[PDB]
């Protein structure tokens, strides 16, 4: 009813009959047939089952086999456990482009104009020696057309081992990952996903000019599997309460002694304003900006986690919070980044340790309130870009304490115009 | 061509003599026998082999006229033809398996009686025995007491160094001794390489033991031997045979070197179960063969008789010491009956430290308590409590605190040492930056020198730069690091006690007002502390003999003395320490309204914080958390679970004589 080509399968309730725990032992020794077969026997399945046959002839059947076994660490991978099936959990280094993989060819007879279609195998293409047509049959007049071709999708991901494996502060080690079709893109930097999947050895070309191997063989794994590590109604019976106000100010800090009315500031800035960007006058500015400044007993950097942690889309930062044009470290080429501000756009960007500015970058946010768009000019790049985004930064005072009698502007060391 | 020699070493005889060793030893019945036997029931998976036993049996069969020769000698000059004529002499009396074996689960055997069930069925290659192998051969060598029992010379051993091992003892049997610094990853070797041969009858089969390695084009397959091709041969990685590979490097120790020299290194190879019996830092001395490599690989076209050599690894003694991660054991459970029966005991284990620097008992006394560690685990909701103490030490130079510092290091299995540079790749940086061959990039981007449960010390702490400054800010509370470069995220889990020494840039003391002195560093890295500690040199006659006296007593038996008196030694302590922290006591309530009244008088001492002259007397809630953790400390040192008000007593007592020395 769906029209989807998708099954999971559990090991552990395939574990649970006696006659499919043969299966599961045949399928750890010999994964590919076993998946092969499965599928195959799937196909015929929804046949069997929905006796609209047109839609089942363009689909293909997968299966996502997991919970196999415990999971190992590359710490511990003997040579003993090639072609077996594995579990892994790691952190995403790495990712890579789509790579094209070849798997039909495409071949033409030149002097005739003929084209015939070849399949291949293991990556290695036959190619023939002669035109089918004995009409011409010459055995110089084929050439392939690299464009006429089909492909599929390869992609590499670098994963590197959790830190919970490493005791005695060793260092991490990398294993090499390979996605094929729906399996793409479906992991980005910084993800901890848990993967089930076959091991491989390869031999290494070594010397690219000759037909000379390394006696070692590199590793890497191939995966079938991957997992990470009307309420509307809801909405109003809450908005009609009457003391909402004072429940969802101190909602947001349960271990924060009274301090009610920045609570309720803090809230009502994380709730924001409007924007409105009328034609014949210009934007106007919709974000909310607030300052702390106290003496370094008062937790004031709890609140700046609070909301941090809160709100939908924000960075914590500290006293480079820009973008700006940097060399790429693993590929020897030219990107252009964004910053910390940009990165908040919508947002509530967090600023600790406001007082420690330096000078150079204090402009910048002298330039991103009052216009709320920053412009760079380097490397031949001349382009604009948008922030929109609130600062609520805390600061604090010269010294071991704020004196009261000393207005605030001494204390604090910041330029005037910036806190006016 | 190739002209001949005559040598006084014939192999047929060695090898009879190998066999009928191996059947006949009676070191149980035969102890050759029985290791066989649970190698055939697939219970055994390396074999070693004792030279001593060879010697000694030789040596007492020599009292009968029939012994000619020596073999533990000829071992000594070559070794790998021994290798291979003890793996053909074992094969060949090769036991039946007296139990039942899973042989479902050997793939490799299934495939091959597959194959045998094919060939043979039409009326079948004999495969070489290395593929069919399932053990590993070992050898151990002598011992000097063996020798010692006999007149001959048979020594061996003697762990040569790196820099003593010169090009004659190449091809023997030889003991090195050093330090190991780089230990690299496990990687699949190949040893036999099968080839399929696309249902083409029998699957073509290569052994290579070089280091390079090279395909087949055409096979033997009679059909395929036909005047056309049957069929492109491929390599198959389920038929063929593999081993476990790993390759590291040895350092000459500091002792061994020549004055005016620098260390010299040499790789070293293992195969097999011993993968992973040694790890980066630790002092072993390794016995195997020394084996020449071809300069080949590299290709240059030059050296036309210069090779490169390394050596093989069969056996190797870890040495050093072991933590053992106080596993439980009868010994030093009596021995900590023995430190219950001895009553009080920190003063005892403050004694017990550092004998050499005289006196300073409070140092020591908060040092006893760092070594345990404040309260930790959370609390309710989450809110984040650190266990570690952070104590800084203030002092001119010349009060030895680099030397305490140094002992407790030391006595500390987690302690490191660091400094405002000197060395680059400790701070902010990871130990495997562009460390690959590859230069793989590995890194995980901000972290410190194992700082999760570690003791950070560090000397001249207003001498290091901003970075490292902003490090020690960003471990602050056990805060996570979370500098980034180029989108790594891996931030590391920083729980670690800090251990600061430093002197005001002036050196010295002075009358004025005393925050003028302080750590010339911003005073919300000095509130972060947990207890500030003063040592002031005030010249005084009686205070400056004593020490004088001891310092001269110590130098003149070139020895500790024997005027210290301490029943506790630097390993009991070692072990009470970790005992202490296996008890980890848990707080008590009714102290809560002796600690709140403490506390308001502290901020009434706070209401005189401006009259001055010692101004440190300031207010901070981390003042009450810190006397917490340290009352906690104080039940955790010594007590069982539970918490006393004399804790909180004693830390209290422990804080003012902190301020006391500001004077
Ligand atoms: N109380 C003491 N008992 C024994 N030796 C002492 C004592 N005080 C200082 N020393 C001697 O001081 C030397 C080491 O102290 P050191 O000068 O390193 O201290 P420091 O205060 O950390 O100074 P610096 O920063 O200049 O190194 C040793 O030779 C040690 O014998
Ligand atoms: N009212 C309070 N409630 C709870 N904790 C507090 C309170 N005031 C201070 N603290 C504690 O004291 C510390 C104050 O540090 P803080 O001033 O935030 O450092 P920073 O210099 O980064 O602002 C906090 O970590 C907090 O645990
Ligand atoms: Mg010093
Ligand atoms: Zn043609
Ligand atoms: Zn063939």
């Amino acid at each position: 009813e769906l029209g989807t080509s998708n099954l999971n399968l559990d090991a552990r309730n395939l574990l649970a009959y006696k006659q499919t725990e043969d299966l599961y032992h045949q399928l750890l020794n010999y994964p590919q047939e076993v998946i092969s077969i499965m599928d195959q026997t799937i196909k015929d399945c929804m046949v069997s089952l929905i006796v609209d046959l047109d839609e089942i002839e363009t689909k293909f059947y997968k299966v996502r086999p997991y919970n196999v076994g415990s999971c190992k660490g590359m710490r511990e991978l003997n040579p003993n456990d090639i072609d077996k099936l594995i579990n892994l959990k790691g952190l995403v280094l790495r990712s890579t482009p789509v790579i094209p993989d070849m798997k039909v060819a495409f071949f033409k007879c030149n002097v005739c104009d003929h084209t015939m279609a070849v399949e291949i195998d293991r990556g290695v293409i036959q190619e023939p020696a002669r035109c089918e047509r004995i009409d011409c049959n010459e055995p110089n007049s084929m050439s392939l057309i690299h464009n006429r071709c089909s492909f599929a999708d390869k992609q590499v991901i670098k994963l590197q081992e959790t830190p919970d494996f490493v005791p005695d502060g060793q260092t991490p080690h990398s294993i090499s990952l390979c996605v094929y079709d729906e399996l793409v893109d479906s992991c980005r930097a910084g993800d901890r996903i848990e993967v089930t999947g076959t091991f491989r050895s390869i031999p290494i070309r070594a010397n690219s000019r000759q037909r000379v191997l390394k006696s070692l063989y590199k590793t890497y794994v191939d995966v079938v599997h991957v997992k990470k590590v009307q309420d509307l109604a809801k909405i109003r019976e809450v908005a009609a309460r009457e003391d909402l106000y004072s429940l969802l100010a101190r909602s947001i800090a349960p271990s924060i002694y009274e301090l009610e009315d920045v609570k309720k500031g803090i809230l009502l800035q994380l709730f924001g304003g409007t924007n409105k960007t009328f034609t014949k006058g210009g934007r106007y500015r919709g974000d909310i900006n607030i300052l702390l400044c106290g003496d370094p007993s008062t937790s004031k950097s709890q609140i700046l986690q609070y909301v941090h942690k809160i709100t939908p889309r924000g960075v914590y930062t500290s006293g480079g919070l820009t973008a700006y044009i940097t060399r790429d470290v693993d590929t020897k080429q030219l990107v252009l980044e964004s910053g910390a501000l940009v990165l908040s756009d919508g947002g509530v960007c967090c600023i600790d340790e406001f007082d420690k500015m330096s000078d150079s970058t204090r402009s910048v946010l002298h330039e991103v309130m009052e216009q709320q768009t920053i412009s760079i000019a380097k490397a031949g790049i001349i382009t604009t870009l948008n922030a929109r985004s609130s600062i609520l930064a805390s600061a604090n005072p010269i010294g071991s304490r704020y004196n009261p009698n000393l207005p605030v502007t001494e204390n604090i060391d910041l330029p005037p115009p910036l806190l006016s | 061509a190739l002209p001949s020699i005559q040598l006084p070493v014939d192999y047929n005889n060695l090898f009879n003599e190998i066999t009928d060793f191996l059947v006949t030893f009676k070191q149980k019945g035969p102890k050759y026998m029985a290791m066989l036997q649970k190698v055939a029931n697939r219970e055994l998976n390396s074999v070693i082999i004792d030279l001593d036993d060879i010697l000694q049996y030789q040596n007492e069969k020599f009292l009968q006229g029939t012994q000619a020769d020596d073999l533990v000698s000829a071992i000594q000059q070559n070794a790998n033809h021994f290798t291979e004529l003890f793996c053909r002499a074992i094969d060949n009396n090769m036991p039946l398996p007296t139990k039942e074996i899973d042989y479902k689960d050997d793939v490799l055997d299934v495939i091959l009686n597959q194959r045998r069930l094919r060939n043979e069925r039409m009326l079948t290659e004999l495969f070489p025995p290395n593929l069919t192998r399932r053990y590993f051969l070992y050898f151990k060598p002598l011992s000097q007491n063996c020798a010692r029992r006999y007149r001959k010379k048979a020594i061996s051993s003697k762990p040569l160094s790196v820099r003593q091992i010169k090009g004659d003892f190449l091809g023997q049997l030889i003991t090195v001794r050093g330090i190991i610094t780089r230990v690299s990853d496990v990687k699949p070797a190949v040893e036999v390489i099968a080839y399929t041969c696309d249902q083409c009858g029998y699957e073509v089969f290569q052994e290579v033991n070089s280091r390079t390695f090279t395909p087949l084009s055409e096979c033997t397959s009679e059909e395929c031997s036909q005047n056309q091709t049957k069929g492109q041969l491929f390599m198959s990685t389920r038929a063929s045979k593999f081993s476990a590979f790993q390759e590291c490097k040895i350092q000459e120790l500091s002792q061994q070197v020549p004055v005016g020299h620098i260390p010299r290194s040499l790789n070293i190879h293992v195969n097999g179960t011993l993968v992973r019996s040694l790890s980066p830092g630790d002092i072993v001395d390794v016995t195997g063969i020394f084996l020449p490599a071809p300069y080949t690989g590299f290709k240059a076209l030059k050296a036309g008789l210069l090779t490169e050599t390394y050596l093989e690894a069969q056996f190797v003694r870890q040495h050093k010491k072991k933590f053992a991660s106080f596993s439980l054991t009868s010994d030093v459970e009596e021995r900590v009956m023995e430190l219950i029966t001895s009553g009080d005991v920190y003063n005892r284990l403050a004694k017990s430290i550092a004998p050499e620097i005289y006196g300073n008992l409070d140092v020591k006394k908060a040092l006893l308590l760092l070594l345990v560690g404040g309260v930790d685990k959370r609390v309710g909701d989450g809110m984040k409590i650190r266990g570690d103490i952070n104590v800084c030490l203030m002092g001119d130079p010349g009060v030895a605190k680099s030397q305490l510092l140094k002992a407790i290091c030391k006595i500390s299995p987690r302690g490191v040492y660091t400094t405002g540079k000197g060395s680059s790749g400790v701070g902010l940086t990871a130990a495997v930056m562009k460390d690959p061959v590859t230069d793989e990039m590995i890194l995980e981007g901000g972290a410190l020198v194992l700082a999760d449960n570690g003791i950070c010390c560090i000397d001249e702490f207003d001498k290091m730069d901003e970075s490292d400054r902003t490090a020690i800010h960003e471990v602050m509370e056990q805060q996570t690091i979370s500098i980034s470069k180029a989108g790594i995220n891996t931030t590391l889990n920083a729980r670690t006690s800090i251990l600061a020494a430093a002197n005001p840039l002036y050196g010295r003391y002075n009358p004025r007002l005393s925050p003028l002195d302080n750590i010339n560093l911003p005073a919300a890295l000095l509130s972060r502390f947990d207890i500030l500690f003063l040592m002031l040199d005030i010249p005084s006659r009686d205070d400056d003999e004593k020490l004088a006296e001891h310092v001269t007593y110590v130098h003149m038996h070139n020895k500790q003395p024997d005027l210290d008196f301490t029943p506790v030694e630097p390993s009991k302590m070692r072990e009470y320490i970790a005992y202490a922290k296996t008890k980890r006591p848990v707080m008590s309530e009714a102290v809560n309204d002796y600690v709140v009244q403490a506390y308001i008088r502290l901020r009434q001492d706070s209401k005189r914080e401006m009259d001055s002259k010692f101004s440190f007397g300031q207010a901070t809630p981390r003042t009450l958390l810190g006397i917490i953790r340290l009352s906690q400390a104080l039940a955790k040192l010594r007590l069982a679970d539970m918490v006393d008000i004399d804790d909180v007593e004693e830390a209290l007592r422990l804080v003012r004589v902190s301020k006391e020395s500001l004077y």
